[PDB]
């Protein structure tokens, strides 16, 4: 038989956590990650919107 | 311009580098406060703690190779060496082995053989800090090397080193 | 200090051909993929799509 149906696709993330390194090379290097120890960062207080 | 606009430096305990040098109103004078005849005073002796600021910038400062560096060495930045606290022994090892294997049990200088036997217990660190400054020695390190000219010379590595994001390696970076 | 860039550089990109042959049992995909200036491309992470 052929009836007219379409495929629906999803994914499942369980017992895993989201993560993105604070590095400009995007690497989990250590404590003082690439963008943390950089020049403009850790000097002045600003505002944040996400 | 002719009256030098005074800077200083204030410290960050996280790295060991200066947060910034700015022409600060955090001290600057109540404008047109003085008298018309007595106004040559602030044109003279407000510039006096600018002219002892030059004295303070060389008194204990210890002049640096580059006017604002990156990673500091260990020399003359007060690296504390507390002396190895030397104590001998609370109980004696040689007096305990002989008795407990042959007979008596104990719970305790001791009873049998008192003797001096000491080893060196060095307290002071193997190598001093390479990261930055000890927490409060900032007057001893950073006192404003003030340049009364706002911008002198061609643009390159002129009298610079004011901005915290300004590195020696990169001219202009994010 | 010497690992990261602070200027314009491209990650994860899409390249599409202009001319293609469609037949009974053959499909030639003729990409004109020229790798950019001051840039080296690792090739266990260079793949196609359908």
């Amino acid at each position: 038989t052929a009836v007219d149906s379409i495929t629906q696709k999803k994914f499942l993330c369980d017992r895993t956590l989201w993560r993105i390194p604070f590095s400009s090379n995007f690497m989990s290097m250590g404590a003082l990650t690439d963008l943390g120890q950089n020049l403009l960062y850790a000097n002045s207080a600003h505002a944040l919107d996400m | 311009k002719e009256i030098p606009t005074p800077y200083m430096w204030s410290y960050q305990p996280q790295m060991g580098l200066a947060a910034g040098a700015a022409q600060d109103y955090s001290t600057r004078i109540n404008y047109m406060s003085a008298g018309p005849h007595m106004i040559s005073r602030v044109n003279g002796i407000r510039a006096h703690r600018n002219r002892i600021l030059l004295e303070q910038a060389a008194i204990t400062t210890t002049p640096r190779n580059n006017l604002n560096p990156r990673s500091w060495p260990a020399a003359l930045v007060y690296q504390e060496s507390p002396a190895p606290t030397t104590v001998v022994l609370p109980r004696d090892a040689q007096a305990e082995v002989q008795m407990t294997n042959s007979g008596a049990q104990l719970a305790g200088r001791p009873s049998f053989t008192p003797r001096q036997a000491i080893l060196t217990l060095q307290t002071s660190s193997s190598e001093p800090r390479s990261g930055g400054i000890g927490t409060l020695q900032f007057i001893e390190e950073f006192v404003p090397s003030v340049y009364f000219n706002p911008f002198s010379g061609p643009p390159g590595h002129y009298p610079d080193q004011f901005i915290p994001n300004f590195d020696a390696v990169k001219d202009s970076a994010d | 200090h010497d690992v990261t860039t602070d200027r314009s550089q491209r990650l994860t990109l899409r390249f599409i051909p202009v001319d293609r042959e469609d037949t009974a049992y053959s499909y030639k995909a003729r990409f004109t993929l020229a790798v950019g200036d001051n840039r080296v491309l690792d090739m266990a992470s260079t793949y196609f799509d359908i």
